[PDB]
């Protein structure tokens, strides 16, 4: 039973560059906030 | 810019008027140099 398989070169290429798009954590403040409370929110997502 | 109070306050408009104070003699003081040939003027009735 055959195979060509010129299917998962196509999701292996899509899958390699969504890895190297950055969506993780960053944090801005809203309107009137003070710049230094994204680092709370950030910092402790990348302790644990 | 005017104090946004980040993190800091205090130190902000404490040196805020003294820094503004320091610019009033500076821009005269930087003429200093063209003041010699000012001092020219004044040294002509000086030896007359």
């Amino acid at each position: 039973r055959g195979q060509f398989d010129v299917v998962r070169p196509v999701v292996r290429k899509l899958v390699s560059e969504m890895r190297q798009n950055p969506i993780d954590v960053l944090y801005r403040p809203k309107d009137g906030a003070r710049p230094d409370a994204a680092d709370v929110l950030m910092g402790m997502y990348r302790t644990d | 810019k005017k104090p946004e109070t980040p993190e800091e306050q205090q130190w902000l408009v404490e040196a805020q008027q003294a820094k503004q104070g320091q610019q009033d003699p500076a821009m005269v003081q930087a003429q200093g140099v063209l003041l010699q040939g000012q001092a020219e003027l004044a040294k002509a009735q000086n030896q007359t």
